RNA sequence: GGUUGGCCUCGGAUAGCCGGUCCCCGCCGGGGGUCCGGUGCGGAGUGCCCUUCGUCCUGGGAAACGGGGCGCGGCCGGAA
RNA sequence: UAGCCCUGAAAAUGGAUGGCGCUGGAGCGUCGGGCCCAUACCCGGCCGUCGCCGGCGUCGAGAGUGGACGGGAGCGGCGGCCCGGAGCCCCGCGGACGCUACGCCGCGACGAGUAGGAGGGCCGCUGCGGUGAGCCUUGAAGCCUAGGGCGCGGGCCCGG
RNA sequence: AGAACUGGCGCUGCGGGAUGAACCGAACGCCGGGUUAAGGCGCCCGAUGCCGACGCUCAUCAGACCCCAGAAAAGGUGUU
RNA sequence: GGCGGGUCGCGCCGUCGGGCCCGGGGGGCCACGCGCGCGUCCCCCGAAGGGGGGGACGGCGGAGAGCGCACGGGGUCGGC
RNA sequence: CCGAGUGUUACAGCCCCCCCGGCAGCAGCACUCGCCGAAUCCCGGGGCCGAGGGAGCGAGACCCGUCGCCGCGCUCUCCC
């Protein structure tokens, strides 16, 4: 399986014509000629009785509701969630010192490190300056401030994914006793490998940190609006 | 009624020749942008190799 | 209902502002020479707080007044 | 001579470039680039009307804008010892909705209205012939209702 | 008062003319987004809060936008 | 002896036009049975009135198997 | 003696205009030549508002029409 041979230059269409692809693939030399299980059968066991029983499994159904909806009428390409793209602004590359606007954490200033497979920008301000753990945050609810530092070869854990950084719940009792589900007042203790996994991280930011003159006071500090002081005349 | 001048390939369901009148006018005028902008180069390139 | 306050010259506009030696008004104010700045930088397109997450460990620079006060005691300025 | 301004230029309730006001214009003339919003125009939804239709093939076996048999002659192709021949579905016995034809569906264009004229009314009132093996003293009619709804409306249904 | 031609009002809402039968745009099923016409854009009142252009004009009764709602002959070493 | 109208040949212009062609000495083409024979054209070998080539053909002699993708594709889903 | 402001005649001893011959090499351009533009035209990014509504000629289909039209890729040959 050869690669695609014909490379796009604007968005679907190719940089080689019709007669021009013909002999790139030299198909000249090309044209061809050449020209259920439902299941086995279930032995007997038993005595007057023969004929290993016939093939029949996944039977007809025991109920037909009495009114059904029509099918749907198949449209194009609306591809779900895990299989769309992933886009990022270009003033967000790695290492760059983010502006949290909408969390719990509300203006605090954090460290910008990988764009997770789901759109939403893995990040930590460290958490000796912050209080902010490797949270994913959304793209759009950030600023990029237009400050950097060069990360880019500090270290990345391959199990932090989309499917580490998850929320949990298990639904147990049906029944309207007074719980609190019984397990939801569990502020998650499974910190234990997560404290232990942004040691190994927090210790190679923080050099980097600690190289520029005065950047880690400017991370203790949140971000505010005061008084003559309005974006649109401001360079984040 | 999908746009024609909009996106392709309802043009190309309409007009088959609508594609290859528009990629000889993005390959000529890469070649075109290639040539003026290494041009501009060469004029200011020995006029600095001058001084 | 609001998301920090500015605690103040008079004014001129074919002109004004600052700093200033000298001789006149119970140790302060009136004048002129002189030095300044001026599409006002001794610029409310500005200024002081401040964008203060807190604390501990822990060294420098800066600072010898302490800063909030339920303090107690005093005075004297602001009547449109 | 002609532009602006002034004189000519006097009316009775207190008064009207609409007012407040306006003089490096918020006046007049000649222009510009922005900008504002009609039920008008464009795109989309939904309602009705009108025009041109579709589907009785519920035909999961229906397949046909050309069609068969079976004989006179030729192949490419399916199984060779260069001679060769219809298989009716079945290892699954299965396969949504529909079509009150006075119904259902599709597409397109249109929608001011007095006097007036037609149509539709499962709008409503009273009584009759049929009909609901209707309803009710375990509560009918009527009336009332910050109760819940439906219909574009006429109105209607339910709760108390 | 009475005709001609055409459009309107009467039978017709809506935007503008402050106000309104007839003027100027435009005709109307119930809405959402876009754009405009006539007309505007100091503040009532949406929009010039453009670093708009060029001139003319001072009134002790200035002037200010179709129909439309106030003026003539004559005159001014008032200014252009 | 001058001036217009119609006609011919001369050299001169234009990214002329005929896909032109005809032979000779990189970019584009929705243009693809080597075997050879059906018409038609062309270039050729010495002849002198034959053959061999290539080209294009709207005719015939040379002349299937669709597999698994992606999609500005018959009016949005998410297996967020 | 220099510096400065006026008034005069004089055509280089600041310059400006009209010619008679040239080069870099020309950009509708170092935001005034802004012109008029696109078979002489494409690319990319934002903001808003809406998402209305049994397609299987095939398999005799079968858990479950990712289907037509359109535009593409790869393999059913090899090599680098
Ligand atoms: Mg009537
Ligand atoms: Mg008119």
């Amino acid at each position: 399986p050869h690669c695609s041979r014909n490379p796009v230059l604007v968005r679907g269409i190719g940089r080689y014509s019709r007669s021009a692809m013909y002999s790139r693939k030299a198909m000249y030399k090309r044209k061809y000629s050449a020209a259920v299980l439902a299941t086995v059968t279930k032995p007997v066991g038993g005595d007057k009785n023969g004929g290993t029983r016939v093939v029949k499994l996944r039977k007809m159904p025991r109920y037909y509701p009495t009114e059904d909806v029509p099918r749907k009428l198949l449209s194009h390409g609306k591809k779900p969630f895990s299989q769309h793209v992933r886009k990022l602004r270009a003033s967000i590359t790695p290492g760059t010192i983010l502006i949290i606007l909408t969390g719990r954490h509300r203006g605090k200033r954090v460290v910008f490190l990988k764009q997770l497979a789901s759109g939403l920008l893995l990040v930590t301000g460290p958490l000796v300056l912050n209080r902010v753990p490797l949270r994913r945050t959304h793209q759009k609810f950030v600023i990029a401030t237009s400050t950097k530092i060069d990360i880019s070869n500090v270290k990345i854990p391959k199990h932090l994914t989309d499917a580490y950084f998850k929320k949990k719940k298990l639904r147990k009792p049906r029944h309207q006793e007074g719980e609190i589900f019984d397990t939801e007042k569990e502020k998650y203790e499974i910190t234990e490998q997560r404290k232990i996994d942004q040691k190994a991280v927090d210790s190679q930011i923080l050099p980097k940190i600690k190289a520029i003159p005065q950047l880690q006071g400017y991370l203790r500090s949140v971000f505010a609006l005061t008084n003559g002081i309005y974006p649109h005349k401001l360079v984040f | 009624k999908k746009n024609p001048l909009k996106n392709l390939r309802i043009m190309l369901k309409l007009n088959p020749y609508a594609k290859t009148m528009r990629r000889n006018t993005i390959l000529r005028q890469a070649r075109n942008h290639k040539l003026r902008v290494d041009k501009a180069a060469a004029a200011a390139a020995a006029l600095q190799a001058k001084s």
